């Protein structure tokens, strides 16, 4: 669920508040329980960390291990 | 078969797990006799004259870095260890953090003494889940026994380590592009005269540094200076780790001094090409490095006269080839590798390598002309001459070097329409 | 009393309930110049004790704060002494003058 | 010393330690190749065309990004740079779709006057033929991605100029991109503030101010006039451009000062909108 993902990845940021780095952790966690990384998931961290969507999403799709899409 | 091992002269006569194994080899004396013999200074001017070069690719004094890292502004310092190995072929350096994570906890804890360092970091990659697994764990058992904590040896020393899983890039391998990978950005580097040991980790000093080159401070400063000086050429003193594959008898990882000839490499060590077949190219650096050919066997390989023959030294990765293999099908898939791996920063690399690959694609096709072989050899020029990072000036060597050694073999492309790889219409 | 220009950006919307909240505003920055009561004095503010508590608590742990006054805190000449009543209570001071820096909606301001 | 002296193509310059090159050089007048050079942001180093080697040494170097130390000796002209530059210029229009035809800057591009002066007449190179995005969302602001040499000058400047960081870049390699927040259209991001500071930035034809396409070129103007902006208090410094009696552009003088030559939706547009009532 689209809510699911929503507090499931708000308990995966909390470690992560006001720490000055540590984002592609937080990628890489957010794909291991996942798959993929979903639009409504990059839009939550990015509301948390507050760092701009521009960010996330070009350091999301500049790494292959990542993924926009459901993967098969 | 014989062969001197420095770095890796714990390999399995080790336990990788426990500690107290690893100091029943004189695992961590070097670090006591430098945090309670030594005074901070002598202990750097002491490796500065063991000659040891940045074992990363590059070839700089490391005493040279450490003095340019210890004589800065501020108080605040870093310590850096890159095992972000993207080559495939390059598992050198996964196998050290794997055999031995102690003896690199020791040189980066000599470099945070001698700099001034507080804080450290390690990158490695989350596909390499064991070597991660080992370091946890083996910097935990080490700070335990009182070697990675607070007061080490109560002498107002503290050094943590914060091991940082890399994402996966090959561009990510460069200094600038880890640090900005550590930072939470892209991995695009920017321009060096701002160097890493003035302004590096959040505007903080850096020291980074090769894990091989981390493996070899602890060594040269409990077994001396003078020793380790006593293995080398006239410039390069020290082993150094290669990766021995492709089509040889014997694969693997080896460690050879510097200043050795490669027939012996090839021709006595792995013991000949795995057929009865010849040998006709071995490429020296991985992905981005040039191929040496039959005029090149009592060469010695240094960091000084690999560059005069096209090839750098970097992934250390030394794969053989047979007299069949064609080399612009090489040139082809070692530039496919590093087009994929590009940035798209600077404009020489994300053009010039999409449009050399056109034109390798098209000359092995049969549909080449004549004047497009002029067109690549004065791309790889331009783009080797006007790119940023090394990515860029050592991608197109696996052109270079396969134009200026098989010329005739790409002529033959031209004029007669068939290839010697036998593989292709 | 707005939409919080920046929604994004803020991590403490303190929404003021209209009415005469400008005294009550003046009597919660007395304290910061003194003590540094609020119960008393965020009663027309309408924040239960412990909003403006931490309100004052990161106001206090702040070196150099500023404070942007808008156009709307115009219908009222004491929300704009309240405002710069609040820059002197937090030693919030430049070598222009205090960290007050209002919204003209002009130009020819004083020429006006 | 803080006062250091070079000498570029022969003429001897002045200028402080703590300079680059490109900076020593068009401190005095001298001419330097730049296209992802902008006054007023932190040097990139992209375009690589403003290569600068000096004598002796046989390696090039940036002069936008390398410092200049007294004593050296700088050359910006000769037969490898300009042939570097050439197959960097090609490279450009052989990799994205150029169409000098129907382009809204097609007069005042810096990469067409940079291949113009480098008497560019061929690309050398196979024409790469790849379909990019035109997005034409926003009713504002065009983004046509077939013209984006990749200087990230947009990025740039909606970053530390703006603080609205809604452009940023797509997956790497060459099929990088500048993106939306998330990937999305400029109309559907919510982060955008419609400044124009994007199409100040841009050196190309990619970001353009859609309504006074085809007119608002600066080589096609009749004057020049700087004055203020009178809209509101800020009164940012404007360089209006006049064409027939119409204000065709309305640009950000003041790329020294904090605010960074960005003017508001206001500035930039009722202004030159205001001349045609
Ligand atoms: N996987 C790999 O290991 C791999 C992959 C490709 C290539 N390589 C190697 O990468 C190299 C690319 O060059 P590079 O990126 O190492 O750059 P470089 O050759 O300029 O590195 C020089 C080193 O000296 C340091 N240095 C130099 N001057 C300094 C100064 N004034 N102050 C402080 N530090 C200073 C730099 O920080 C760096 O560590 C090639 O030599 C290549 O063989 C390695
Ligand atoms: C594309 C690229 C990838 C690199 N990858 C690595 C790497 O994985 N590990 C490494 O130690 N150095 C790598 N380097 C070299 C770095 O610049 C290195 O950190 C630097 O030379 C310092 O190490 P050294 O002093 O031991 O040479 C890479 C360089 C480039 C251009
Ligand atoms: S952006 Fe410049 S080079 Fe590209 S088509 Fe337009 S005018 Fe020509
Ligand atoms: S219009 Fe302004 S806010 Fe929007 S992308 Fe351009 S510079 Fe950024
Ligand atoms: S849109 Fe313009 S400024 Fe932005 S990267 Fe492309 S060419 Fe450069
Ligand atoms: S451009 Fe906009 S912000 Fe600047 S003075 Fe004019 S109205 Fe004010
Ligand atoms: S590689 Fe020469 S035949 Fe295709
Ligand atoms: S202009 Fe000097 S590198 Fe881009």
């Amino acid at each position: 669920s689209t809510v699911d993902v929503v507090e499931k990845v708000k308990e995966i940021v909390a470690p992560w508040k006001g720490k000055q780095g540590g984002l592609i952790p937080i990628l890489q966690e957010v794909q291991r329980e996942l798959g993929y990384l979903p639009e409504e998931a990059l839009l939550t961290i990015s509301r948390e960390l507050k760092m701009p969507k521009a960010e996330v999403y070009g350091v999301a799709t500049f790494y292959a291990q990542f993924h926009l899409k459901p993967r098969g | 078969s014989k062969q001197h091992r420095i770095v890796l002269s714990n390999c399995g006569y080790i336990d990788p797990e426990k500690i107290e194994e690893y100091i029943a080899r004189d695992g961590y004396m070097a670090l006591g006799k430098a945090l309670l013999e030594m005074t901070p200074e002598e202990v750097l001017e002491e490796v500065k004259k063991s000659g040891l070069r940045g074992r990363g690719g590059a070839g700089f004094p490391t005493g040279l870095k450490w003095e340019f890292a210890k004589k800065a502004s501020g108080d605040k310092k870093y310590v850096i260890c890159n095992a972000d190995e993207g080559d495939p072929g390059a598992f050198m350096d996964r196998s050290t953090l794997e055999g031995d994570p102690h003896s690199v906890i020791e040189g980066m804890t000599i470099g945070a003494y001698v700099i001034g360092a507080d804080e450290g970091y390690i990158y490695c990659r989350a596909e390499y889940p064991l070597a991660i697994k080992r370091l946890k764990i083996a910097i935990a058992q080490a700070e335990e026994m009182g070697l990675l904590g607070d007061h080490i040896m109560g002498t107002n020393f503290s050094f943590h380590l914060h091991l940082k899983e890399g994402a996966g890039a090959f561009v990510c391998g460069e200094e600038t592009a880890l640090m900005a990978s550590i930072e939470g950005r892209r991995g695009m580097p920017r321009p060096r005269p701002p160097f890493p040991a003035q302004h590096g980790l959040w505007g903080k000093p850096t020291n980074i540094n090769n894990v091989e080159t981390w493996a070899n401070v602890p060594r040269i400063i409990l077994n001396g200076a003078d020793w380790f000086a006593s293995m080398g050429t006239e410039k390069s003193k020290g082993t150094k780790i290669f990766a021995l594959t492709g089509k040889i008898t014997n694969t693997g990882l080896i460690e050879v001094p510097m200043g050795i000839t490669i027939r012996e490499i090839i021709y006595e060590l792995g013991g000949g090409i795995l057929n009865g077949k010849e040998f006709k190219a071995v490429q020296i650096g991985g992905p981005s490095g040039g191929c040496l050919t039959k005029e090149h066997l009592d060469l010695p390989i240094d960091y000084e006269s690999l560059t005069a023959a096209g090839a750098i030294m970097g992934s250390g990765g030394l794969v053989v080839m047979d007299e069949d293999t064609c080399m612009v099908d090489v040139a082809k898939f070692f530039l496919e590798f590093t087009q994929r791996e590009s940035c798209g920063k600077c404009v020489p690399c994300r053009e010039g390598t999409k449009q050399m690959l056109l034109m390798l694609q098209k000359i092995c096709n049969g549909e080449g002309t004549m004047d497009d072989l002029s067109k690549l050899e004065e791309l790889a020029h331009m783009v080797k001459e006007t790119s940023l990072c090394g990515l860029g000036q050592t991608a197109p060597n696996p052109v270079i070097t396969t134009i200026r050694y098989f010329r005739d073999e790409y002529v033959a492309h031209i004029k007669d329409k068939r290839c010697p790889a036998k593989i292709c219409p | 009393y707005g939409p919080s220009p920046f929604p994004g950006l803020v991590d403490l919307d303190i929404r003021l309930p209209e009415g005469q909240a400008v005294p009550k505003a003046l009597s919660n920055l007395a304290e910061i110049i003194g003590k540094i009561s609020i119960e008393e004095s965020a009663r027309a503010m309408g924040l239960d004790p412990k909003i403006a508590e931490e309100v004052a608590l990161m106001l206090i742990s702040a070196r150099r704060p500023i404070f942007i006054i808008g156009g709307r805190a115009t219908k009222s000449h004491e929300l704009v002494t309240a405002a710069c009543n609040l820059a002197v209570a937090s030693k919030a001071f430049f070598e222009d003058g205090l960290g007050v820096v209002p919204l003209l909606v002009s130009a020819n301001s004083l020429g006006a | 010393m803080k006062e250091i002296t070079l000498t570029i193509d022969g003429k001897v310059c002045k200028g402080v330690q703590g300079d680059t090159i490109l900076d020593v050089a068009n401190k005095n007048d001298v001419y330097i190749p730049t296209l992802c050079y902008q006054k007023g942001l932190t040097p990139i180093g992209a375009c690589r065309m403003c290569v600068v080697q000096l004598e002796g040494n046989p390696k090039m170097l940036p002069s936008c990004t390398t410092p200049a130390q007294d004593g050296m000796v700088v050359v910006t002209k000769n037969e490898k740079l300009k042939d570097y530059r050439r197959q960097i210029l090609e490279l450009l229009f052989a990799g994205r779709n150029h169409f000098c035809m129907y382009c809204s800057q097609s007069g005042d591009c810096e990469l067409q006057r940079l291949a113009i002066e480098h008497e560019m007449d061929s690309v050398r190179f196979p024409y790469l033929y790849e379909d990019f995005e035109v997005d034409a969302t926003d009713p504002n602001l065009m983004m046509d991605h077939n013209r984006c040499v990749l200087c990230q000058r947009c990025i740039r400047t909606c970053s530390e100029i703006v603080g609205a960081h809604t452009l940023d870049l797509e997956r790497r390699g060459w099929q990088a991109k500048v993106i939306a927040d998330l990937g999305k259209r400029l109309r559907e991001s919510d982060t955008c503030v419609n400044c124009g500071a994007c199409a100040q930035s841009c050196p190309t034809g990619t970001i353009t101010i859609r309504e006074f396409a085809y007119r608002g070129r600066r080589s096609e103007c009749d004057a020049v006039v700087e004055s203020v902006c009178p809209l509101c208090a800020v009164g940012c410094k404007i360089k209006t451009y006049v064409r027939t009696g119409s204000i065709v552009r309305v640009e950000g003088t003041g790329v020294e000062e904090p605010d960074g030559g960005q003017l508001c939706h206001m500035g930039r547009w009722w202004l030159p909108e205001s001349t045609e009532r």
